[PDB]
RNA sequence: GGCCCGGAUAGCUCAGUCGGUAGAGCAUCAGACUUUUAAUCUGAGGGUCCAGGGUUCAAGUCCCUGUUCGGGCGCC
RNA sequence: GGCCCGGAUAGCUCAGUCGGUAGAGCAUCAGACUUAAUCUGAGGGUCCAGGGUUCAAGUCCCUGUUCGGGCGCC
């Protein structure tokens, strides 16, 4: 409800964010200012705060050339700038979708917010769903799942590499209740676990054992082969990752894979329609424009297209026998 | 149910089949009860019940057919369109703009044919809740309806009322609202009213521009904030493979390829999203 | 200047286009109709006109309510029968008075919203007022027809796209231009309305033949065809290296295109072209690597392509030929808008459909 | 020059210099002059004059550079901005909605850059003929100059006036109009009047909307028809080849593929163009 | 002596003459590994692209000045 | 007889449980090849009609014409 010291938040200038953690006693930095996050604790989300020599602080000749319309756009700019406002706002998909695309788009293959949108609608993501993700986006994909989720249902994460990357999943500061329904699954396994061929120095004993023990789980699981959905979007190629992973999926149940580019997906439909089982094929691309509206000055902006990569989606079905 | 996947078919239920290309069809199950289609007969008591979803279901001459698990994104496509709908994908826009999630309230007008409406208590489900607002007599009984028949009614409430006089029938409970009516900027006042007093997002749906130009004069009268007006724009591709002819030079590379092609030569406008928020302040 | 019989002419509904020659006592047909174009040749150009049982005859160029909230889909809104309707109508009745007739009877007409009823009139005299009118042909004209009627027969090329092809490769008078179309020779038309006759063309044709179908339509004089030629498609390699060479209305016609393609021949051995354009149904990668020979140092040439993936690979083919520069492979989304008082809003985003677009310039190869 | 092709550089002409990537930068030629380039420097007295475009031009320093012949799309790129102007593609369209050809009398409004001057003049050369306006009394003077050091100025003369106010300084013998003003449907009068009896066409650039709704409303009662709307949007796409890597699942069909991603991620919005049709009647 | 051209974003330092500047290295941190004041391997965190003003109805294809670095001609 | 489904566009006639319902065949015409035959290529398209409705976004139903399928006596 109300801010609380721990708490992970985001802030915002005018149309710029960035998460942190609340700390005391840790600076940090934001639009090239340096702040501190101690007097931060007792407002409401949402309050705005000013810039001061060391805290936050928590408040409530040439110019009639220019036209009426023209001097509001002189002066918004040149106030702006000497005197800058921050404000302080709860976490969502939204607000982290929108930053990530445009602070570190490199992270998560350029995934415009509106396209991972459609993802979580294509896929009919919902309280009470066991769900399977592959995603090297920072696990934003992973956040916004668990946002619609709730803590209702599941989620089973596979991961190359060490260990799976959440960075951007913690800036959404779930409660512990929501770990419960989240595991874990190396990605090297697969092939093994498809043919059924799979099976201070003590600080490390312990924590080998714990996770391993979290990986039969998930193991058993996707064992199962019962899914409510399968989602996809990271930097390999997605042809393949299909063709295996989908076998861990039960029949009438949405998937959805994103890329950057086109011609994999294209590789990966033709790859589709000769293994067998699937419908409703759609290969789909998503173009957004936002506009500026004030009266007697209403244009648009931007036309944000073709960076928002493509997506394929469809459904599930059973095999002939 | 639509809110929670079940394996098997059982009557009362309505069930989603796809007969081929991307045309589709929506049916409700009944016992005894029969659908006709392009490829075969399906007798609702044997050819139906108690099979699982996604089963190759024999029908009539040899004929076969795939059955699909209902979702809103489905239904918005094989519904019957009492009026004009929002398609999944302005939805999908609008979910998340709205920072919709279980446990979330939220108020819709026009509820129309409820294609909207499906697509939100699927997210919201289920400690969510919804009051829909509908100033046609017919469409809201007939909203009520297909709500009951879908065993959704613990999520829903149709208001017969009009929005830009009676509100949504409540006040300072709402987290977010959605509007898609010829006239918003009247009820710009009450969705204010409904937006609970510690904050809320907003958002606004209008085919013409002037809309627009009323719609962000009014919302900035009463204070909203971070206005921004959006346009979302599909675009699905005909997958399909090709080659291109040489050229006859006189000789005796010019290898084949895949290519995406869009379905539609152009792409229709559905209508311009406006969103704001509304902070204590 | 004004309308006259033999003219090449473009009809016009409300934005349905047909192209038609005016013959005396020809019988045509355009959206299901039967006309006579004699009557209407005497008037000037942009004329609108009404059918009546052939020939053409000229003529000239409140209580509302707010909201359906109270409005059922019926069906006996209207009040008067199918079979009423096609005995006004076969009355032979102006239709202007069909319009006003319907509205009387409608019981639900003086209870729409004043836009419904803008656009419920609108719906109407769009099918019974038809007003036909007439327009002298043009590059901007035909290319939307085309891309309308025939999008099959120009490889789906958006006019909007072609506008670009006329600019990127500076079309203008005094050129020796160069192209490989097969756009039912809308490609050679659009050109030579930008050249004014002016310059020359050389027209490369697979086959046995250019297509110039749409090229009639523009009805240009013979002036223009002085600076034409054409040269088929399959001696080009054969011109590279120098490899290259009622009986008399067949020798005629065979010695008109020897004593014609020699001709053609000659300007492209000088290899002093001032640009290249392609748009055809062909692979586009051979048809750069050889043609391109066949133009001087700094000129501009542009290559159209339905699909994207060929390009990419004339992208790459021709960095390893080297001797270009600027390569900038474009597409141009079109959207057009409607515009009436609070009721102005985009209609149609035509995209992809409308090709993809390569052009850059020629430069001198290392020696 | 500008309007006919050359072989060979002669001095006076005004020459485009590729530096690589897309850059370049549009100089004129004169003897004894220099030019500072990253790759080094150009001595126009032999690193020009006499030798023919699109040469490989050593620099010195062994850096060398690639002349090109000049055009109104290479002018449009590297032009003095005075003002903001219209790229090849608004420009490209307009071109052909105006059905502009050798002989065709045209009229413009403002001149600004110069942008547009250029293109037109191309196309209705060697018979046609334009009469521009520019109430600016520097960018009208500086227009005057350009077209005179191009060796353009016989297909074009200049006004220093308002053309809301005194029109276009001719009346009855102009095939088409132009317009790119913040007041376009102050004009339409006079552009009525400028336009041949015989018939014409028409254009306004204003990318604010309602500039464009007062321009049809002005326009349709002045007696203009066959009035549309219609905006343009490039895109360019940069030819890189890639490879995604394949995943490991203990594995001990993932072949490259070219293609062509967006140089801009986001397209900006030029404005909204207006066409129209003059017609007795 | 001047003049001309070209670049500044991560805590630092770099990304070319295909229209190649959201791409990366140093450092850092975490796994894995063994050679353990720690190295190596594989990954992760870190990006709104300097300042200050002007022209243009509108600039996300722009100009001038300043800070700083580099390049090139030469007392013009 | 009734009921439920699925289509009509080029002068005519077709378009598949994801290889185009803007794609083609016939006929026609023209070159090419010869003994009127035989290959290639081109011209030819706005979707069967009428009414009522959706926001001011073609998005949906009804009725009528016509072609055909399926259940089998409601
Ligand atoms: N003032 C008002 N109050 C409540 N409903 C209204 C209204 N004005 C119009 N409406 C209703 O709004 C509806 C718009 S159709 C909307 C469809 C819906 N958004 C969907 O896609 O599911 C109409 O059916 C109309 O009856
Ligand atoms: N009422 C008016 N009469 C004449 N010129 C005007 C005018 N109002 C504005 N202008 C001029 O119009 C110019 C618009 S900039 C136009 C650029 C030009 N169309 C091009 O792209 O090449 C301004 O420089 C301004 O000086
Ligand atoms: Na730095
Ligand atoms: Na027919």
């Amino acid at each position: 409800h109300r801010i609380r010291d721990g708490d992970f938040v985001v802030l915002k200038r005018e149309d710029v964010f960035k998460a942190v953690q609340v700390q005391r006693r840790k600076k940090v930095t934001f639009e090239k200012q340096w702040f501190y996050l101690d007097n931060v604790i007792g407002h409401s989300y949402g309050t705005a705060f000013e810039v001061t020599s060391g805290g936050s602080l928590q408040p409530k000749t040439t110019f009639r050339d220019k036209t009426e319309f023209a001097q509001d756009k002189y002066i918004k700019k040149k106030k702006k700038k000497y005197e800058a406002i921050i404000t302080v706002v709860k976490p969502s998909t939204r607000i982290l979708s929108i930053m990530y695309y445009a602070r570190e788009p490199g992270k998560i293959n350029h995934m415009r917010y509106d396209t991972l949108a459609q993802m979580l609608t294509l896929g009919n993501i919902r309280a009470g769903n066991k769900m399977i993700v592959m995603e090297t986006c920072a696990g934003l994909v992973l956040g916004a799942m668990m946002e619609r989720m709730g803590g209702f249902g599941s989620i089973i994460q596979l991961y190359p590499g060490g260990g799976p990357v959440r960075a951007a999943t913690a800036c959404f500061g779930f409660p512990k209740s929501f770990l419960s329904g989240l595991y874990e699954f190396p990605l090297n396994k697969v092939d093994s676990l498809l043919h059924g061929t799979f099976s201070y120095i003590q600080e490390k004993q312990r924590r080998q054992e714990e996770q391993r023990k979290r990986h039969l789980e998930a193991a058993a699981l996707l064992s199962e082969r019962n899914a409510d959905g399968l989602i996809v979007a990271s930097r390999f190629h997605p042809t393949p990752l299909l063709l295996s992973l989908l076998d861990f999926v039960a029949p009438s149940r949405p998937f959805v894979v994103y890329c950057q580019y086109k011609e994999p997906l294209l590789e990966c439909y033709t790859k589709l329609r000769e293994r067998g089982g699937v419908i409703n094929l759609r290969l789909s691309e998503t173009w957004l424009r936002n506009y500026q509206v004030l009266p007697d000055r209403s244009h648009p902006k931007l036309l944000m297209s073709g960076g928002g990569g493509y997506l394929l989606s469809g459904f599930t079905v059973a095999m002939d026998n | 149910s639509f809110v929670a996947y079940e394996e098997l078919i059982k009557e009362g239920d309505t069930a989603i089949l796809s007969l081929g290309h991307g045309a589709m069809v929506a049916v409700r199950v009944q016992r005894g009860a029969q659908t006709q289609t392009r490829h075969g007969v399906l007798r609702h008591s044997v050819d139906l019940i108690g099979r699982p979803f996604g089963s190759k279901v024999t029908c009539g001459r040899g004929g076969w057919v795939y059955v699909l698990h209902p979702t809103p994104e489905l239904w918005t496509l094989n519904l019957p369109h009492r009026t004009q709908i929002l398609y999944s994908t302005d939805i999908a826009l609008i979910t998340m703009m709205l920072e919709l999630r279980p446990g979330s309230v939220v108020c819709e007008s026009g509820t129309g044919s409820g294609s909207v409406s499906h697509a939100i208590i699927r997210t919201i489900a289920p400690t969510g809740h919804l009051h829909t607002v509908e100033f046609h007599q017919q469409r809201a009984e007939k909203a009520r309806e297909e709500f009951q028949e879908h065993r959704v009614g613990r999520w829903v409430t149709v208001r017969t009322q009009d929005v830009c006089r009676s509100g949504f029938g409540v006040s300072h409970v709402a987290d977010a609202v959605f509007l898609d009516i010829p006239s918003p900027w009247e009820a710009v006042g009450h969705a204010w009213d409904a937006l609970k007093v510690e904050g809320g997002r907003f958002c606004s749906f209008s085919p013409c521009i002037e809309q627009v130009q009323r719609t962000c004069q009014a919302l900035a009268a009463r204070g909203f904030s971070e206005l921004s007006t959006l346009e979302v724009l599909p675009q699905v591709y005909n997958v399909r493979t090709v080659s291109l002819p040489p050229p006859d030079l006189g000789t005796g590379d010019t290898s084949p390829f895949r290519s995406g092609t869009p379905m539609k030569e152009a792409v229709g406008h559905t209508g311009y999203l406006t969103f704001a928020t509304k902070t204590p302040g």
